[PDB]
RNA sequence: UGACGGGGAAUCAGGGUUCGAUUCCGGAGAGGGAGCCUGAGAAACGGCUACCACAUCCAAGGAAGGCAGCAGGCGCGCAAAUUACCCACUCCCGACCCGGGGAGGUAGUGACGAAAAAUAACAAUACAGGACUCUUUCGAGGCCCUGUAAUUGGAAUGAGUCCACUUUAAAUCCUUUAACGAGGAUCCAUUGGAGGGCAAGUCUGGUGCCAGCAGCCGCGGUAAUUCCAGCUCCAAUAGCGUAUAU
């Protein structure tokens, strides 16, 4: 269902983001996966905007505190 | 491993012997109280069930150990004067566990009746 | 109603002009010198000589025959003469006011280890009190700020459980002397 | 000249009890009528409801566009202004939030180069601007 | 076949990676596009580690400190 | 009156000034007010009688209320802890050595604060200094010391895991001790600062009276000693920064 969604909505769009984090969350024990999702996180952020990349890069900088944190 | 008793004081009203404990055991960890009683009483020519110890605090530094230990007439004087847990310590006493929340239930609702019902109501 | 006390009292006292180049200068040379920590170290030996001074200078100010003078004088005189920062003859209280704040840094467990020859540095004295390797007349001192007062100074020795004393060297040559 | 016998005490003692209310800083703080007037009523902080944004240009030499805040308070309903202190820190805040605002550091006066903002603002929505400004935490 | 592959090696991976990387950027022009890949680079980085992490976080703000060097020049 | 009083507290040269609800004493009150029973002792509220106010159950005939006791939740707030264990202690009550006590003791949350105190030490080699008996200068010595270098080295040890003891009503923590536990000792110390006040840049990149820093004076309009970053440093140091009373 994944190839076969073609989302326009906001909530289509959640939905098939659900969707492709449940396929990726599978492999997340593989020792390739650090690799792979780096691979794919700068793939897809190269069309994304300035705001929205320092945005997405401060989502990860607090979140590697709060695992410090925790 | 030596067994140095400070200021001692025998005492007629509670039938026993008062005295502090010095224990020296410069290489090994606190010694059982198990063993001071073996040693004292292989000292001050007593059996070791008579006689009650309590309270040793190592000092610091790995040296000396120092405590209370008291030695008894008889075992019954014993049974008499002693405190129950320190007699419960050597197995000779064991007390009813409910112990104190269920007890104080118990006496908030046997207010609650009058009777021969206090009995059957638990 | 709780069988407590809550007695309990600061020990330093912390500097009004915070920035004084002087002050950071000399303070700085006694840390180097006796090898404190941290400036709080310093502060509290002069809250301690400042106290002692204190008492002086309330005493000073009466006749001398007055007895609080005659008893209180003696005592302190007769203390500073036990810790060593005042030497048996000159026991006179005006001799309490020249008494220089590297007179108690020197009677310190690290700066006596370091002057009776028990370290090859003073730095070393210090992180060898630390690691409970140096008694005084059999008890095993793990406070580098101990006092040593001079009937407890001919007794400075290495531990009975230490390796540079009697014996059972430690977990880096037993370690190390598992060859095969 | 002073009135200086020796049975004067109460001339002495009721000439300074009036005189101190010459004294600014006595009058302020003990005839009781800076502590209804005061948005706060003599706390050190109090959480309130941002209603609106506001820019406010600096005074006279400076030259700038301050980045403040309109809060209403929770606590007596009164209506203050405050200042949103770091750079990019406008942008954390939401209108209709919990922001936990703070004196600006001189006790009443309302100084800076900003005229008439005497509050700054500490949290939004129990994270701090800190926090949030340093990328310690998140919204 | 994204949701048919089951990808144990290396390079199955990486063209698992490529075949996610083909589907999601057609939809790159969309305007929910930005949260959505947010949602999605946050719940696929919550299992990574402190090290993996900081590695994701570096290769983007890099590339973010690149494109404000293309555009202002 | 954001007033319980006092013993007292924080500052302090002498004088003062301010604070004291708070563990001891003395007073007052148990939602607001009254009025009483018993008793030696009460205007008792872990007693009663109403009125006011607010609330629970109801077969709508009636019944019972009071945490400013220990814990706990609501609410107000900037602002305050676990519905734990026990009479071992310290004492009180009782007809009583014997029963009882959220009085108290003990643990838990706890950077309000206060005392102690880790975060490396030493020896090499190389380089640089220092003073040198030798050396007008090149150049010396472990024929002497001082510092540095993520350049080597084997000695010491607790953080911590954890048999036991010991403590203690029964556990815990501290102390003693057995086995593991250090190279970059990644077992990686932070918070504010570098124009003056005030110890510390006359550095490299960005912004170009915009963003902002700035307690005060002030900096910012393309060589910013002040913004935003990096490097270096410098106070304080298991802590320090900010806001208000003082």
């Amino acid at each position: 269902g994944i190839d076969a969604m073609n989302p326009s909505s906001r909530d289509d769009f959640t939905e098939f983001g659900k969707l492709l984090k449940d396929k990726i969350t599978q492999y997340e024990k593989s020792l390739y996966y650090a690799s792979f999702l780096e691979v794919l996180v700068r793939d897809v952020c190269i069309s994304l905007e300035i705001d929205d990349l320092k945005k997405i890069t401060n989502s990860l900088t607090v979140l590697c505190s709060e695992k410090q944190k925790q | 491993v030596t067994i140095r008793t400070r200021k001692f004081m025998t005492n007629r009203l509670l039938q026993r012997k008062q005295m502090v404990i010095d224990v020296l055991h410069p290489g090994k960890a606190t010694v059982p109280k198990t063993e001071i009683r073996e040693k004292l009483a292989k000292m001050y020519k007593t059996t070791p069930d008579v006689i009650f110890v309590f309270g040793f605090r190592t000092h610091f530094g790995g040296g000396k150990t120092t405590g209370f230990g008291m030695i008894y007439d008889s075992l019954d004087y014993a049974k008499k004067n002693e405190p129950k847990h320190r007699l419960a310590r050597h197995g000779l006493y064991e007390k009813k566990k409910t112990s104190r929340k269920q007890r104080k239930e118990r006496k908030n609702r046997m207010k609650k009746v009058r009777g021969t019902a206090k009995a059957n109501v638990g | 109603p709780v069988a407590r006390s809550w007695v309990c009292r600061k020990t330093y006292v912390t500097p009004r002009r915070p920035f004084e180049k002087s002050r950071l200068d000399q303070e700085l040379k006694l840390i180097g010198e006796y090898g404190l920590r941290n400036k709080r170290e310093v502060w509290r030996v002069k809250f301690t000589l400042a106290k002692i001074r204190k008492a002086a200078r309330e005493l000073l100010t009466l006749d001398e025959k007055d007895p609080r003078r005659l008893f209180e004088g003696n005592a302190l005189l007769r203390r500073l003469v036990r810790i060593g920062v005042l030497d048996e003859g000159k026991m006179k209280l005006d001799y309490i006011l020249g008494l220089k704040i590297e007179d108690f840094l020197e009677r310190r467990l690290q700066t006596q280890v370091f002057k009776l020859g028990l370290a090859k540095s003073i730095h070393h004295a210090r992180v060898l009190i630390r690691q409970r390797h140096i008694r005084v007349r059999k008890q095993v001192v793990n406070i580098p700020s101990f006092i040593v007062r001079l009937d407890s100074q001919k007794h400075i020795d290495f531990s009975l459980r230490s390796p540079y004393g009697g014996g059972r060297p430690g977990r880096v040559k037993r370690k190390n002397a598992k060859k095969g | 000249g002073k009135c200086r016998g020796l049975r004067t005490a109460r001339k002495l003692r009721s000439h300074r009890r009036d005189q101190k209310w010459h004294d600014k800083q006595y009058k302020k703080a003990h005839l009781g009528t800076a502590l209804k007037a005061n948005p706060f009523g003599g706390a050190s902080h109090a959480k309130g409801i941002v209603l609106e944004k506001v820019g406010v240009e600096a005074k006279q030499p400076n030259s700038a566009i301050r980045k403040c805040v309109r809060v209403q308070l929770i606590k007596n309903g009164k209506k203050i202004t405050a200042f949103v202190p770091n750079d990019g820190c406008l942008n954390f805040i939401e209108e209709n939030d919990e922001v936990l605002v703070a004196g600006f550091g001189r006790k009443g006066h309302a100084v800076g180069d900003i005229p008439g903002v005497r509050f700054k603002v500490v949290k939004v929505a129990n994270v701090s601007l800190l926090a949030l400004y340093k990328g310690k935490k998140e919204r």
